[PDB]
Protein backbone atom coordinates (compact mmCIF):
# COMPACT_ATOMS: atom_id res chain seq x y z
CA UNK A 1 0.00 0.00 0.00
CA UNK A 2 1.81 3.43 -1.25
CA UNK A 3 2.46 5.83 0.99
CA UNK A 4 1.05 9.03 -0.62
CA UNK A 5 -0.11 11.24 2.33
CA UNK A 6 2.57 14.02 4.13
CA UNK A 7 1.66 15.22 7.28
CA UNK A 8 -0.60 17.76 6.82
CA UNK A 9 -2.23 15.65 3.89
CA UNK A 10 -3.41 13.18 6.41
CA UNK A 11 -5.32 15.77 8.40
CA UNK A 12 -7.22 16.46 5.64
CA UNK A 13 -7.81 12.95 4.24
CA UNK A 14 -11.75 13.21 4.58
CA UNK A 15 -11.62 16.06 1.68
CA UNK A 16 -9.15 14.50 -0.20
CA UNK A 17 -10.84 10.85 -0.18
CA UNK A 18 -14.47 12.27 -0.86
CA UNK A 19 -12.72 14.12 -4.03
CA UNK A 20 -10.94 10.62 -4.69
CA UNK A 21 -14.34 8.71 -4.37
CA UNK A 22 -15.81 11.36 -7.07
CA UNK A 23 -13.15 10.45 -9.72
CA UNK A 24 -12.90 6.65 -8.79
CA UNK A 25 -16.98 7.06 -9.14
CA UNK A 26 -16.15 8.17 -13.01
CA UNK A 27 -17.79 11.74 -11.75
CA UNK A 28 -14.58 13.41 -13.28
CA UNK A 29 -15.89 16.74 -13.91
CA UNK A 30 -17.13 17.04 -10.52
CA UNK A 31 -13.79 15.23 -9.26
CA UNK A 32 -11.67 18.02 -11.35
CA UNK A 33 -13.83 20.47 -9.61
CA UNK A 34 -13.13 19.09 -6.19
CA UNK A 35 -9.63 18.95 -6.13
CA UNK A 36 -9.59 22.07 -7.85
CA UNK A 37 -10.95 23.14 -4.52
CA UNK A 38 -8.85 21.73 -2.77
CA UNK A 39 -5.71 23.04 -4.38
CA UNK A 40 -7.09 26.54 -4.02
CA UNK A 41 -7.45 25.91 -0.21
CA UNK A 42 -4.47 23.97 0.37
CA UNK A 43 -1.64 25.14 -2.63
CA UNK A 44 0.80 23.13 -1.01
CA UNK A 45 -1.00 19.68 -0.64
CA UNK A 46 1.21 17.16 -2.98
CA UNK A 47 -2.30 14.71 -2.83
CA UNK A 48 -4.58 17.45 -3.73
CA UNK A 49 -2.03 18.16 -6.48
CA UNK A 50 -1.76 14.52 -7.56
CA UNK A 51 -5.91 14.33 -7.31
CA UNK A 52 -5.80 16.72 -10.17
CA UNK A 53 -3.48 15.41 -12.61
CA UNK A 54 -5.07 12.43 -11.96
CA UNK A 55 -8.36 13.88 -13.13
CA UNK A 56 -7.35 15.21 -16.18
CA UNK A 57 -5.45 12.04 -17.07
CA UNK A 58 -8.97 10.97 -16.78
CA UNK A 59 -10.59 13.27 -18.51
CA UNK A 60 -7.99 13.12 -21.77
CA UNK A 61 -8.49 9.43 -21.89
CA UNK A 62 -12.89 10.23 -21.57
CA UNK A 63 -12.12 12.75 -24.31
CA UNK A 64 -9.22 11.18 -26.38
CA UNK A 65 -7.96 14.60 -26.38
CA UNK A 66 -4.26 15.12 -26.24
CA UNK A 67 -4.40 18.73 -25.17
CA UNK A 68 -5.95 18.03 -22.12
CA UNK A 69 -3.42 15.27 -21.16
CA UNK A 70 -0.56 17.77 -22.01
CA UNK A 71 -2.27 20.13 -18.89
CA UNK A 72 -2.36 16.54 -16.85
CA UNK A 73 1.67 16.17 -17.42
CA UNK A 74 2.38 20.01 -16.20
CA UNK A 75 0.52 18.86 -12.83
CA UNK A 76 2.06 15.79 -12.66
CA UNK A 77 5.62 18.16 -12.37
CA UNK A 78 3.82 20.50 -10.05
CA UNK A 79 3.05 17.50 -7.67
CA UNK A 80 6.76 16.94 -7.85
CA UNK A 81 7.70 21.01 -6.84
CA UNK A 82 5.34 21.10 -3.60
CA UNK A 83 7.17 20.70 -0.28
CA UNK A 84 6.92 17.60 1.55
CA UNK A 85 6.02 15.09 -1.08
CA UNK A 86 6.25 11.78 0.42
CA UNK A 87 8.18 9.44 -1.88
CA UNK A 88 5.86 6.76 -3.41
CA UNK A 89 3.86 9.84 -4.46
CA UNK A 90 7.04 11.34 -6.10
CA UNK A 91 7.78 8.27 -7.86
CA UNK A 92 3.94 7.63 -8.82
CA UNK A 93 3.64 11.45 -10.30
CA UNK A 94 6.83 11.37 -12.25
CA UNK A 95 7.02 7.78 -13.52
CA UNK A 96 3.40 8.63 -14.80
CA UNK A 97 4.45 12.00 -16.23
CA UNK A 98 7.18 10.65 -18.45
CA UNK A 99 4.44 7.33 -19.81
CA UNK A 100 2.40 10.16 -20.74
CA UNK A 101 5.30 12.19 -22.12
CA UNK A 102 6.16 8.81 -24.00
CA UNK A 103 2.42 8.14 -25.44
CA UNK A 104 2.26 11.72 -26.89
CA UNK A 105 5.26 11.29 -28.67
CA UNK A 106 7.67 13.75 -26.34
CA UNK A 107 10.39 11.76 -26.13
CA UNK A 108 13.51 14.20 -25.09
CA UNK A 109 10.56 15.23 -22.35
CA UNK A 110 10.22 11.85 -21.50
CA UNK A 111 14.25 11.44 -21.29
CA UNK A 112 14.55 14.97 -19.07
CA UNK A 113 11.57 13.08 -16.53
CA UNK A 114 13.46 10.14 -16.41
CA UNK A 115 17.12 11.37 -15.42
CA UNK A 116 15.73 13.29 -12.80
CA UNK A 117 13.39 10.32 -11.41
CA UNK A 118 16.79 8.19 -11.43
CA UNK A 119 18.31 11.15 -9.73
CA UNK A 120 15.61 11.23 -7.03
CA UNK A 121 15.87 7.25 -6.87
CA UNK A 122 19.37 5.99 -7.02
CA UNK A 123 18.94 2.81 -5.92
CA UNK A 124 15.87 1.37 -8.14
CA UNK A 125 16.66 -0.50 -10.85
CA UNK A 126 13.50 -0.70 -12.31
CA UNK A 127 13.68 3.65 -12.91
CA UNK A 128 17.17 2.97 -14.10
CA UNK A 129 15.43 0.25 -16.66
CA UNK A 130 13.41 3.13 -17.78
CA UNK A 131 15.45 5.70 -18.19
CA UNK A 132 17.86 3.15 -21.03
CA UNK A 133 14.46 3.07 -22.76
CA UNK A 134 14.56 6.56 -22.40
CA UNK A 135 17.75 6.55 -24.45
CA UNK A 136 16.51 4.12 -26.87
CA UNK A 137 13.59 6.08 -28.10
CA UNK A 138 15.80 9.29 -28.50
CA UNK A 139 18.08 7.21 -30.73
CA UNK A 140 20.96 7.77 -28.08
CA UNK A 141 22.26 3.87 -27.53
CA UNK A 142 25.60 4.74 -26.69
CA UNK A 143 23.96 6.03 -23.53
CA UNK A 144 21.20 3.13 -23.35
CA UNK A 145 24.23 0.86 -23.21
CA UNK A 146 25.92 2.20 -20.16
CA UNK A 147 22.45 2.33 -18.83
CA UNK A 148 21.78 -1.27 -18.83
CA UNK A 149 25.80 -2.06 -18.30
CA UNK A 150 25.36 -0.24 -14.73
CA UNK A 151 22.31 -2.35 -14.16
CA UNK A 152 23.79 -5.62 -14.90
CA UNK A 153 26.15 -4.32 -12.84
CA UNK A 154 24.42 -4.33 -9.64
CA UNK A 155 21.32 -6.88 -10.51
CA UNK A 156 23.32 -9.24 -13.03
CA UNK A 157 20.26 -11.71 -13.74
CA UNK A 158 18.10 -8.77 -14.58
CA UNK A 159 15.85 -10.27 -17.33
CA UNK A 160 14.96 -6.72 -18.82
CA UNK A 161 18.60 -5.32 -19.08
CA UNK A 162 19.99 -8.44 -20.10
CA UNK A 163 17.38 -8.69 -23.37
CA UNK A 164 18.31 -4.81 -24.02
CA UNK A 165 21.67 -4.95 -23.60
CA UNK A 166 21.36 -7.87 -26.14
CA UNK A 167 19.58 -5.44 -28.88
CA UNK A 168 21.57 -3.09 -28.28
CA UNK A 169 25.02 -5.24 -29.09
CA UNK A 170 22.85 -6.57 -32.06
CA UNK A 171 22.01 -3.23 -33.27
CA UNK A 172 25.82 -2.80 -33.44
CA UNK A 173 26.74 -5.65 -35.55
CA UNK A 174 27.96 -7.55 -32.12
CA UNK A 175 26.02 -10.38 -33.23
CA UNK A 176 27.51 -13.47 -31.02
CA UNK A 177 27.73 -11.40 -28.09
CA UNK A 178 24.15 -10.35 -28.56
CA UNK A 179 23.05 -14.13 -28.82
CA UNK A 180 23.38 -14.85 -24.59
CA UNK A 181 21.88 -11.51 -23.50
CA UNK A 182 18.55 -11.69 -26.05
CA UNK A 183 18.34 -15.80 -25.04
CA UNK A 184 19.20 -15.41 -21.56
CA UNK A 185 16.95 -12.21 -21.20
CA UNK A 186 14.12 -13.78 -22.74
CA UNK A 187 14.48 -17.17 -20.90
CA UNK A 188 13.68 -14.71 -17.73
CA UNK A 189 10.47 -14.40 -18.11
CA UNK A 190 11.06 -10.87 -16.17
CA UNK A 191 8.42 -8.34 -16.95
CA UNK A 192 9.15 -6.52 -20.30
CA UNK A 193 11.03 -9.30 -22.30
CA UNK A 194 8.25 -11.16 -23.51
CA UNK A 195 8.55 -8.48 -26.76
CA UNK A 196 8.48 -9.33 -30.26
CA UNK A 197 11.74 -7.31 -30.82
CA UNK A 198 13.78 -9.78 -29.15
CA UNK A 199 12.68 -13.12 -30.80
CA UNK A 200 12.72 -11.07 -33.86
CA UNK A 201 16.87 -10.31 -33.34
CA UNK A 202 17.51 -13.35 -31.41
CA UNK A 203 16.50 -15.48 -34.42
CA UNK A 204 18.21 -12.90 -36.74
CA UNK A 205 21.81 -12.98 -34.91
CA UNK A 206 21.31 -17.04 -34.77
CA UNK A 207 20.85 -17.40 -38.24
CA UNK A 208 24.31 -15.37 -39.14
CA UNK A 209 26.16 -16.99 -37.13
CA UNK A 210 24.93 -20.62 -38.20
CA UNK A 211 22.90 -21.42 -35.34
CA UNK A 212 20.15 -23.65 -36.58
CA UNK A 213 18.04 -22.74 -33.03
CA UNK A 214 16.71 -19.63 -34.96
CA UNK A 215 14.06 -21.30 -35.88
CA UNK A 216 13.15 -23.11 -32.65
CA UNK A 217 12.58 -18.83 -31.20
CA UNK A 218 10.79 -18.39 -34.21
CA UNK A 219 8.54 -20.68 -33.10
CA UNK A 220 7.86 -19.65 -29.92
CA UNK A 221 7.26 -16.03 -30.89
CA UNK A 222 4.59 -17.26 -32.98
CA UNK A 223 2.99 -19.34 -30.37
CA UNK A 224 3.46 -15.78 -28.32
CA UNK A 225 1.26 -13.53 -30.53
CA UNK A 226 4.55 -11.96 -31.66
CA UNK A 227 4.56 -13.46 -35.32
CA UNK A 228 1.88 -13.93 -38.06
CA UNK A 229 3.30 -17.00 -38.92
CA UNK A 230 7.27 -17.96 -38.59
CA UNK A 231 7.62 -17.17 -41.95
CA UNK A 232 6.01 -13.41 -41.59
CA UNK A 233 7.95 -11.85 -38.66
CA UNK A 234 7.03 -7.78 -39.35
CA UNK A 235 5.84 -6.53 -35.83
CA UNK A 236 3.96 -3.11 -37.49
CA UNK A 237 1.03 -5.11 -38.49
CA UNK A 238 -2.42 -4.61 -39.55
CA UNK A 239 -4.08 -7.87 -38.60
CA UNK A 240 -6.21 -10.04 -41.24
CA UNK A 241 -3.86 -8.30 -44.30
CA UNK A 242 -3.95 -10.86 -46.97
CA UNK A 243 -0.69 -12.45 -46.20
CA UNK A 244 1.64 -14.88 -49.58
CA UNK A 245 5.21 -13.90 -50.38
CA UNK A 246 4.71 -13.91 -53.87
CA UNK A 247 1.63 -11.65 -55.84
CA UNK A 248 0.68 -11.53 -59.17
CA UNK A 249 -0.35 -7.75 -60.63
CA UNK A 250 -3.80 -8.56 -61.11
CA UNK A 251 -3.87 -9.95 -57.37
CA UNK A 252 -2.28 -6.35 -55.92
CA UNK A 253 -4.99 -4.77 -58.28
CA UNK A 254 -2.23 -2.05 -59.43
CA UNK A 255 -2.54 -3.14 -62.77
CA UNK A 256 -2.00 0.74 -64.07
CA UNK A 257 1.16 1.01 -61.95
CA UNK A 258 2.62 -2.44 -63.42
CA UNK A 259 1.87 -1.43 -67.14
CA UNK A 260 3.14 2.13 -66.58
CA UNK A 261 6.81 0.85 -65.12
CA UNK A 262 6.98 -2.04 -67.60
CA UNK A 263 5.98 -0.29 -71.22
CA UNK A 264 8.38 2.70 -69.80
CA UNK A 265 10.91 0.65 -68.50
CA UNK A 266 13.73 1.73 -70.34
CA UNK A 267 13.23 5.86 -69.42
CA UNK A 268 13.23 4.66 -65.91
CA UNK A 269 16.59 2.43 -66.52
CA UNK A 270 17.73 5.70 -68.43
CA UNK A 271 17.62 8.35 -65.82
CA UNK A 272 18.92 5.91 -63.29
CA UNK A 273 22.07 5.20 -64.97
CA UNK A 274 22.37 8.82 -65.78
CA UNK A 275 22.36 9.57 -62.29
CA UNK A 276 25.49 6.37 -61.83
CA UNK A 277 27.29 8.24 -64.55
CA UNK A 278 27.45 11.63 -62.90
CA UNK A 279 25.57 12.40 -59.84
CA UNK A 280 26.86 8.57 -58.15
CA UNK A 281 26.32 10.82 -54.76
CA UNK A 282 22.61 10.40 -54.90
CA UNK A 283 23.32 6.58 -54.37
CA UNK A 284 23.71 6.24 -50.66
CA UNK A 285 25.13 2.96 -49.23
CA UNK A 286 22.41 0.38 -47.61
CA UNK A 287 22.99 1.42 -43.64
CA UNK A 288 20.64 -1.34 -41.91
CA UNK A 289 23.42 -3.83 -41.43
CA UNK A 290 21.96 -6.46 -43.57
CA UNK A 291 24.89 -7.40 -45.48
CA UNK A 292 27.15 -10.24 -45.34
CA UNK A 293 29.90 -8.83 -47.81
CA UNK A 294 29.65 -6.98 -50.78
CA UNK A 295 28.16 -3.76 -52.23
CA UNK A 296 24.88 -2.45 -52.33
CA UNK A 297 23.27 1.14 -52.92
CA UNK A 298 19.82 2.59 -53.22
CA UNK A 299 18.99 6.16 -54.48
CA UNK A 300 15.83 7.23 -53.06
CA UNK A 301 12.73 8.96 -54.80
CA UNK A 302 9.94 9.01 -52.18
CA UNK A 303 9.98 7.87 -48.53
CA UNK A 304 7.23 7.75 -46.28
CA UNK A 305 5.12 8.97 -48.97
CA UNK A 306 7.08 12.52 -49.08
CA UNK A 307 8.95 13.14 -52.43
CA UNK A 308 12.89 13.92 -52.35
CA UNK A 309 12.99 17.29 -54.27
CA UNK A 310 16.77 17.15 -54.95
CA UNK A 311 16.42 13.23 -55.83
CA UNK A 312 13.52 13.89 -58.62
CA UNK A 313 15.86 16.21 -60.61
CA UNK A 314 18.07 13.15 -61.22
CA UNK A 315 15.31 11.31 -62.48
CA UNK A 316 12.55 14.05 -63.36
CA UNK A 317 10.21 11.77 -65.86
CA UNK A 318 10.36 8.54 -63.84
CA UNK A 319 8.93 10.87 -60.89
CA UNK A 320 6.70 12.77 -63.31
CA UNK A 321 5.40 9.08 -64.43
CA UNK A 322 5.14 8.14 -60.46
CA UNK A 323 2.76 11.19 -59.56
CA UNK A 324 -0.09 9.39 -61.30
CA UNK A 325 -0.06 6.70 -58.76
CA UNK A 326 -0.82 7.68 -55.27
CA UNK A 327 -1.05 3.85 -53.98
CA UNK A 328 2.93 3.81 -54.17
CA UNK A 329 3.76 8.30 -53.70
CA UNK A 330 0.98 7.85 -50.95
CA UNK A 331 3.05 4.75 -49.48
CA UNK A 332 4.20 6.10 -46.22
CA UNK A 333 5.28 2.73 -45.29
CA UNK A 334 7.47 1.95 -48.35
CA UNK A 335 9.91 3.88 -50.17
CA UNK A 336 10.22 4.34 -53.90
CA UNK A 337 13.93 4.06 -54.84
CA UNK A 338 16.74 2.77 -57.51
CA UNK A 339 18.87 -0.29 -55.88
CA UNK A 340 22.15 -1.31 -57.39
CA UNK A 341 23.87 -4.35 -56.01
CA UNK A 342 27.36 -5.76 -57.50
CA UNK A 343 28.83 -8.78 -57.69
CA UNK A 344 29.98 -10.63 -54.54
CA UNK A 345 27.09 -9.35 -52.37
CA UNK A 346 24.63 -11.51 -50.38
CA UNK A 347 21.88 -10.31 -48.13
CA UNK A 348 20.88 -12.25 -45.09
CA UNK A 349 17.81 -13.29 -44.69
CA UNK A 350 15.58 -10.73 -43.23
CA UNK A 351 12.25 -9.20 -43.21
CA UNK A 352 10.88 -5.74 -43.43
CA UNK A 353 8.98 -3.84 -40.52
CA UNK A 354 5.33 -4.35 -41.65
CA UNK A 355 2.87 -6.01 -43.20
CA UNK A 356 1.15 -3.13 -44.67
CA UNK A 357 3.32 -2.75 -47.98
CA UNK A 358 3.96 -5.26 -50.87
CA UNK A 359 6.94 -4.55 -53.13
CA UNK A 360 7.28 -4.19 -56.63
CA UNK A 361 11.17 -4.87 -58.37
CA UNK A 362 11.05 -4.00 -62.01
CA UNK A 363 14.33 -5.16 -63.70
CA UNK A 364 16.26 -2.26 -65.34
CA UNK A 365 20.55 -3.95 -65.66
CA UNK A 366 19.97 -7.84 -65.15
CA UNK A 367 23.44 -9.96 -65.74
CA UNK A 368 22.20 -12.90 -67.33
CA UNK A 369 23.21 -14.94 -64.60
CA UNK A 370 24.42 -14.63 -61.15
CA UNK A 371 21.45 -12.36 -59.44
CA UNK A 372 18.19 -13.96 -57.48
CA UNK A 373 15.90 -13.10 -54.66
CA UNK A 374 14.61 -15.69 -52.49
CA UNK A 375 11.19 -14.88 -50.37
CA UNK A 376 9.37 -17.05 -47.88
CA UNK A 377 10.20 -21.09 -49.97
CA UNK A 378 10.09 -19.59 -53.51
CA UNK A 379 13.37 -18.38 -55.04
CA UNK A 380 12.94 -16.27 -58.41
CA UNK A 381 15.51 -13.93 -60.62
CA UNK A 382 14.45 -10.54 -62.20
CA UNK A 383 14.41 -9.55 -65.93
CA UNK A 384 14.58 -6.44 -67.69
CA UNK A 385 11.70 -4.65 -68.16
CA UNK A 386 9.47 -7.34 -66.14
CA UNK A 387 8.06 -6.47 -62.50
CA UNK A 388 7.79 -8.74 -59.86
CA UNK A 389 6.02 -8.52 -56.63
CA UNK A 390 7.02 -9.68 -52.91
CA UNK A 391 5.82 -9.48 -49.88
CA UNK A 392 9.19 -8.17 -47.83
CA UNK A 393 7.38 -9.00 -44.73
CA UNK A 394 8.07 -12.70 -45.10
CA UNK A 395 11.66 -13.42 -44.89
CA UNK A 396 13.85 -13.18 -48.06
CA UNK A 397 17.53 -13.35 -48.79
CA UNK A 398 19.46 -12.06 -51.97
CA UNK A 399 22.46 -12.67 -53.83
CA UNK A 400 25.01 -10.78 -56.89
CA UNK A 401 27.36 -13.28 -57.91
CA UNK A 402 26.98 -12.10 -61.49
CA UNK A 403 30.41 -10.27 -63.08
CA UNK A 404 28.51 -6.99 -63.46
CA UNK A 405 26.29 -4.78 -61.94
CA UNK A 406 22.57 -5.85 -61.10
CA UNK A 407 19.93 -1.86 -61.11
CA UNK A 408 16.47 -2.72 -60.04
CA UNK A 409 13.81 0.26 -59.18
CA UNK A 410 11.55 -0.55 -56.42
CA UNK A 411 8.03 0.79 -55.69
CA UNK A 412 6.25 0.11 -52.47
CA UNK A 413 2.53 -0.10 -52.64
CA UNK A 414 0.31 -0.06 -50.14
CA UNK A 415 -1.21 -3.45 -49.30
CA UNK A 416 -4.01 -3.33 -51.45
CA UNK A 417 -7.10 -4.72 -48.92
CA UNK A 418 -6.29 -1.97 -46.68
CA UNK A 419 -8.86 1.09 -46.51
CA UNK A 420 -8.78 4.60 -47.62
CA UNK A 421 -8.89 5.60 -44.07
CA UNK A 422 -5.79 3.12 -43.01
CA UNK A 423 -3.88 4.64 -45.86
CA UNK A 424 -4.42 8.08 -44.16
CA UNK A 425 -4.04 7.47 -40.63
CA UNK A 426 -1.57 4.43 -40.44
CA UNK A 427 1.82 5.74 -38.86
CA UNK A 428 4.38 6.02 -41.32
CA UNK A 429 7.40 3.66 -40.84
CA UNK B 1 15.34 6.91 -32.43
CA UNK B 2 16.83 8.97 -35.39
CA UNK B 3 17.10 6.36 -37.89
CA UNK B 4 14.13 4.71 -39.84
CA UNK B 5 13.07 1.41 -40.47
CA UNK B 6 13.27 1.15 -44.36
CA UNK B 7 14.15 -2.39 -45.69
CA UNK B 8 14.62 -3.94 -41.80
CA UNK B 9 13.53 -4.25 -38.44
CA UNK B 10 16.64 -2.63 -36.44
CA UNK B 11 15.55 0.35 -34.66
CA UNK B 12 13.71 0.39 -31.10
CA UNK B 13 11.35 1.32 -32.53
CA UNK B 14 9.86 2.37 -35.82
CA UNK B 15 7.38 4.98 -35.74
CA UNK B 16 7.27 7.81 -34.18
CA UNK B 17 4.34 8.74 -31.21
CA UNK B 18 1.15 10.91 -31.81
CA UNK B 19 -1.00 10.22 -28.98
CA UNK B 20 -4.79 9.60 -29.03
O1 LIG C 1 17.78 -6.59 -54.03
C1 LIG C 1 17.53 -5.39 -53.82
O2 LIG C 1 18.02 -4.42 -54.39
C2 LIG C 1 16.52 -5.12 -52.76
N1 LIG C 1 16.09 -6.38 -52.22
C3 LIG C 1 15.39 -6.49 -51.04
O3 LIG C 1 15.86 -7.26 -50.01
C4 LIG C 1 14.10 -5.70 -50.86
O4 LIG C 1 13.69 -5.00 -51.86
O5 LIG C 1 13.54 -5.73 -49.71
MN1 LIG D 1 14.65 -6.52 -48.14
Amino acid sequence: KPKLLNKFDKTIKAELDAAEKLRKRGKIEEAVNAFKELVRKYPQSPRARYGKAQCEDDLAEKRRSNEVLRGAIETYQEVASLPDVPADLLKLSLKRRSDRQQFLGHMRGSLLTLQRLVQLFPNDTSLKNDLGVGYLLIGDNDNAKKVYEEVLSVTPNDGFAKVHYGFILKAQNKIAESIPYLKEGIESGDPGTDDGRFYFHLGDAMQRVGNKEAYKWYELGHKRGHFASVWQRSLYNVNGLKAQPWWTPKETGYTELVKSLERNWKLIRDEGLAVMDKAKGLFLPEDENLREKGDWSQFTLWQQGRRNENACKGAPKTCTLLEKFPETTGCRRGQIKYSIMHPGTHVWPATGPTNCRLRMHLGLVIPKEGCKIRCANETKTWEEGKVLIFDDSFEHEVWQDASSFRLIFIVDVWHPELTPQQRRSLPAI
Amino acid sequence: NQGKCKDGLGEYTCTSLEGF
